[PDB]
């Protein structure tokens, strides 16, 4: 019987709960999201995770909204294009953690949110 | 007289409210009679007539057709006016097109199958407080089916022990925990204190995870005060949502929780206790997906949808409650195209009897915009409900990824679980009990 | 069977118990099906607790005379396990799950055992029987009614006028359709208006006490309670509600408004059918009749098969009801003093039916007449006249010992002799 | 009558509310009678007398004894209808069967020693706003009595000198500290003004320690709009528990205030003040048990049961106060079997000149729940309040660990205190003193 | 003085597109003007409360984004969120809920909402220490042409 850690797993919602994801895998899920027609976005914070500072009410949290790295790659047809900005926003914040999101006009609205690196 | 009633040739108005009723006539009687009473008996001599129009207030078989359920039965099409409903009262519309017909003489039996609410109607209501949208946003999640589980034993437990279930299962990875359909307010267990616990159970998983937590708080209540007594302290806690049994406790009550949870920024769940009093035989009462749709009016953001373990039944009110056009579909169930013009959508919840094993289905079925919810399936794990909620996120991310890739879950189901056994000793021992 | 079948529990007096009507799916022995419908209905954790103390049980099994594969299976429910003054709780509690159950092709709740310990945790009626005969001044004869026609597509003012008309005639109360809650043709306060002024100027005329059923039913509880408030600004004696499509939490909280104002409540079943008219499966009006007793009303539609009705009328008026299988009461029932409520009788009955509603109801009833009042040729006041003379021939015939059930017809048309009014009514409803 | 009113072969209904009253009958006046006369002249020729059933309505004597009491004494029991009682009111109970009789001039004297409280009626009252269970959840405290000690002097202090004393014994070990009965508001001390230092006290006491500490703050007032307004503020501040004397401000009151507790979380400790003016004297009265047992009714979470050092009928309140069933024994004082159908239980508290070589017999005679409250014997401590309230929580968890452990407290108790001595400094020097 | 900002005129921006974004994405747009500089960003004049966005779910996501930028920069940082409506109970409603969220600024369609909701509105602001952003939506149809109608001057003295 193994008993679930307490410290040292924070999560980052979805696939967070996978083992570390390796470059193909990424690629796949980049690309899930190009076929899917929707625009990859990536997104950068030094604080991980959510929290309540400057309200407590139904539904307000401090910690959701993260920075945005650049632009929503508008048209990209080249998940390794993505890569590369999750490269570059690696080597400018190596101690920020950094999740693609993607964006639907369609729904007009995110519909996904994934972490990409952590800091050691 | 039947044609006053049955009109064949009549055009329905964009505005008519419309009822498909599967209708068992008594012996004797022609489809075109049992049709025309339905309308009838269903809406509209003495003197007062003569003070208006009645023809303008008359609901009206404008088709009928022998169905291919079983012996001597058929599906009826009945058009009502816009006029004879009161505006964002789902109650109205449930007593004026169900309130009197059910138990006429001349019927065998009689079932509401579906309803077309025009967007005159559905825009006098609020529905969803928040929606399927709002509620992503709101708890920042992306891109998977929603987790919960309801705490077990359903009554027995002091609050305290209650709250400690609900940390353990949330700390865990899943999104929600849950107050049972009958837990209320009782002797054992009051519901403030149970809504002390679980805030500070909410709380704690929250804080170790980095994760938004919620359990659904139980406001159903005796009485209205009482429910809202209880919505006002959840909103105190700050707490993300709440619960409602909308069947039991009704639906004028339901509207106004659903009113103050929308003043409020509170997601509304919705259990849908005793519905299979109504909505279990085919041949008497009211299919869930009226039940459904009335939900969506009324206001909720989650409600139960039952398990996937017919199938094409179930998808029909699925896409009924969550889009926002669906096009006539009688296979299923669907007899109406329905617009909803806006409203948003509800998180339709998966529950019973589910495990890990059914993960793969239920991602296929559902898609993301759902919730599954465990029972045993997650409490019932050897080592305990952080284990067991663990097992159930890693299996259902492992599905996600596999689907994202393109893999079929309905074929590659089984492997994909067994593959994401290798990394997950939680998932392993959950995959040799089930 | 298993945990759940106990065939020789004695039920405790604080049991809530319950009487299911099961249909067992092929291969489902009845044992097993019983043990299911207290499992399925009630019940690591479960280590921090005792589950024989929250089990429902299933105490009985018994077979269902003249039917194939139908039993009755009597299950205990304990105490604890109920919201005190919640139906909204009983229901969810014992009907909420146990239904769709696959095991079951069908399932159908007969009758349940109110313990006077949970019933004594209800207001009840707002007032009952007793006391709404006190406050209307009203004794020895069942109570008259009218709905207004057409159902809807009426003016305020127009409605207002048939009210007038018809409780100016005889009849002690008019009342909105259960459907006439708040409409484009007509919104709610101006109904209330003018039927207030129907009420009042009927009153002056004739003497006696009058009240028109003022529908409260509506999409919210708000709505609901501004109605109930503005016909206590009014000064009118009586507020209707529909009870199973408004709902019970609703309902309670109106019941409670009714009996913190002074009050009446009419309740209307509304929707009743969809659940209660199939032997199969659903629930037993006599069900949905003690929750509305429980819930709240002073008045409760019973419609208008005898044994079964006279049964649940018992069950909705008297203090103690013995078992009685006769006449479907499956549970011996103690109200321990909460008022009683009045049943109501509708649906196409004319003037020659008073006779048979008279010996059947008795006084303790209000029989409502829609076309039987407003069909009359010659109009609303003339058509309570008929319906009043014949109920008074009627009353007056039984005080005197005269069989109604035999000597009904002798006495309509001897009231015809000498009432213009019934004598016309009785040309056309034969 | 004597047989109109005295039953002997009456057979009590389970819906009765069961009276044993301690008759002594004036010379001359037969038992028959005078258990006739109880009945008679505490529940029902006047012509509107035919208008009812009075059979109905009316108590009955069905069984009077001759008591081992006292010169011609007897205990009467008296059944009354269920319907004579205004449901949720211990107020009216009172009134419908102490209100009259105890001054017919038949009767030299008379005295209520127990009532059977049935279900259907206890089942009418909230009861304690959280009960022993919820309690010891909220505070997170399990396996030993509560502890605590009331402020000293009664009057003369200052608020924030007082909430001084309050920081120092909570400190020290101690659960609460508490307001003399006499402390409600006044010219040396103001109630805001207290309420504000003690909460200070309380807060830095418990950030010390690390466990939960509370000070009942008396809301004991001259009207209901003054014991609400210090129940309010309490709430504001955030405390866990406030306090109140039942007798002295009455059941209308304190059932308000019991109630205002459940909808605001808040524990409510009940003081007796004044029961010794009616429970003293064994020929005339009310025993104390029938105030106990009416105040689980009306509500408190905590209510003053009394020293320790006749032990047998302590005991036998103390199981009607706790307990969910509680069989006949009248050797403890207990008249009727009482069932409580799940009402929550009452912690019992002991107070009166104890100190620590008594935490051997208090811990061995009324088990874990209950709340041993000092004075002196911790404010009496030669080294201050904090040293005493550590000696005291010292002494109790030595007498804890032996019963544990098996050992005899009745037997070997000054052993187990002399032992913890020898590691606790704080101890010993307390067991010099005393 | 309550802003804490002198010696240069104040900047702010409207978020675009006018309809069509969520309450999230709303608010993530917000966060990243004000993080860059801007003191303020806003509502456009038609964003009250619609399907696509309701009003609450709008001022709980500007509510973040307006105490990110703030925490992030150093500097007060505000969103004018925009409570007109379709009645004063509603356009209130608002307005209380903007104060419960401490934040500085709220905004009126001053010229369709009407004179006698704004006077409440203002008076509203004055009691709760809330700034009043005014946009002056319609005034083109009454100001616009030299021979008929009110010169703006008029509006403006007016508000
Ligand atoms: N002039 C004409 O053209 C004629 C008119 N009519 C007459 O007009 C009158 C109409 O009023 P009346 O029927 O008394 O009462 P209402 O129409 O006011 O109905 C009262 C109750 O009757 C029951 N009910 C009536 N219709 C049905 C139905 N379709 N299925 C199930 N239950 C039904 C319901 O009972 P619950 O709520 O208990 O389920 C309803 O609440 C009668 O006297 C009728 O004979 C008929 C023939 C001739
Ligand atoms: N350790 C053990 O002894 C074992 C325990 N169990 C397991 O325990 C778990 C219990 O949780 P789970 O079943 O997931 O969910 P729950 O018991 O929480 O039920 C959730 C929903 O399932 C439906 N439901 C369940 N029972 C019935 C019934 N009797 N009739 C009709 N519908 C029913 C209802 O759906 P709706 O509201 O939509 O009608 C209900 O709302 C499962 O995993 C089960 O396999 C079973 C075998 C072994
Ligand atoms: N330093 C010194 O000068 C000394 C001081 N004292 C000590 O000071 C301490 C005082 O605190 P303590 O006595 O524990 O408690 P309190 O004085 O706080 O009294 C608590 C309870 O004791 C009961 N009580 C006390 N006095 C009486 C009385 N006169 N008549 C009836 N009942 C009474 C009451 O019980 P209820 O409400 O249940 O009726 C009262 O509620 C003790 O330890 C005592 O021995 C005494 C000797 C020496
Ligand atoms: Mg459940
Ligand atoms: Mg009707
Ligand atoms: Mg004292
Ligand atoms: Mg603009």
């Amino acid at each position: 019987m193994q008993v679930w850690p307490i410290e040292g797993i924070k999560k980052f919602e979805t696939l967070s709960y996978l083992p570390p994801l390796t470059v193909e895998d990424l690629l796949k899920q980049i690309e899930y999201l190009l076929r899917s027609k929707w625009v990859p976005c990536l997104e950068f914070s030094k604080v991980g995770f959510v929290y309540r500072e400057n309200h407590r009410s139904p539904g307000y949290y401090d910690g959701r909204y993260w920075t945005m790295w650049k632009l929503p790659m508008f048209g990209c047809t080249d998940a390794t294009q993505v890569l590369k900005e999750l490269e570059e926003a690696k080597k400018a914040y190596p101690d920020a953690f950094v999740r693609i999101i993607g964006f639907d006009n369609v729904r007009q609205v995110q519909c996904i949110s994934f972490i990409a690196y952590k800091p050691p | 007289y039947k044609l006053t009633y049955y009109t064949p040739e009549y055009e329905t108005k964009d505005t008519d409210i419309l009822a498909a009723f599967r209708v068992t006539p008594q012996p004797g009687v022609p489809p075109e009679e049992a049709g025309a009473a339905v309308a009838a008996e269903s809406s509209t001599t003495v003197w007062t007539d003569g003070l208006t129009s009645l023809d303008r207030y008359k609901g009206r078989c404008y088709h009928i057709e022998p169905v291919v359920g079983e012996d001597n039965q058929y599906i009826a099409y009945v058009a009502y006016p816009l006029d004879l409903f009161e505006e964002g009262s789902v109650t109205n519309m449930f007593t004026s097109i169900v309130g009197n017909v059910f138990g006429f003489k001349a019927l065998r039996a009689l079932r509401l199958e579906d309803l077309r609410i025009p967007p005159t109607y559905s825009k006098t209501f609020q529905g969803p407080p928040h929606g399927i949208q709002v509620e992503r946003d709101k708890l920042n999640k992306y891109g998977r089916p929603l987790l919960g589980c309801t705490i077990k034993p359903k009554l027995g437990l002091s609050a305290k022990n209650y709250g400690r279930a609900c940390y353990e299962c949330l700390r865990g990875g899943l999104d929600f925990t849950k107050d049972d359909e009958n837990v209320n307010s009782q002797p054992f267990m009051r519901w403030r204190d149970r809504f002390v616990f679980c805030a500070e159970a909410i709380y704690k998983s929250q804080a170790e995870t980095g994760e938004i937590k919620g359990h659904y708080l139980n406001a159903t209540a005796g009485t209205c005060e009482e429910m809202i007594k209880r919505a006002v302290f959840a909103r105190e806690l700050g707490v993300p949502i709440v619960m409602h049994d909308y069947l039991t406790g009704g639906f004028t009550a339901n509207t106004s929780l659903a009113h103050y949870c929308r003043d409020n920024g509170l997601l509304l769940h919705i259990h849908r206790a005793m519905h299979a009093v109504i909505d279990r035989q085919k041949n008497h009462g009211m299919h869930f997906r009226v039940l459904a749709k009335a939900l969506r009016m009324s206001g909720g953001d989650h409600i139960h949808a039952g398990t996937v373990v017919e199938r094409e039944m179930t998808l029909g009110f699925v896409d009924l409650l969550r889009d926002d056009f669906i096009e006539k579909d009688r296979a299923r169930g669907i007899f109406f195209t329905q617009d909803w013009v806006s409203m948003p959508g509800v998180i339709p919840v998966a529950s019973g009897g589910i495990h890990v094993w059914h993960m793969p289905a239920l991602t296929e079925i559902f898609g993301d915009d759902s919730v599954l919810q465990f029972g045993g399936g997650t409490l019932g794990h050897p080592w305990g409900n952080a284990p067991g909620a663990a097992a159930n996120r890693v299996a259902l991310e492992a599905c996600v990824q596999a689907r994202n890739e393109g893999r079929d879950l309905a074929r590659e189901g089984n492997e994909i679980i067994r593959s994401a056994c290798k990394w997950s000793p939680e998932l392993a021992a959950a995959c040799e009990i089930w």
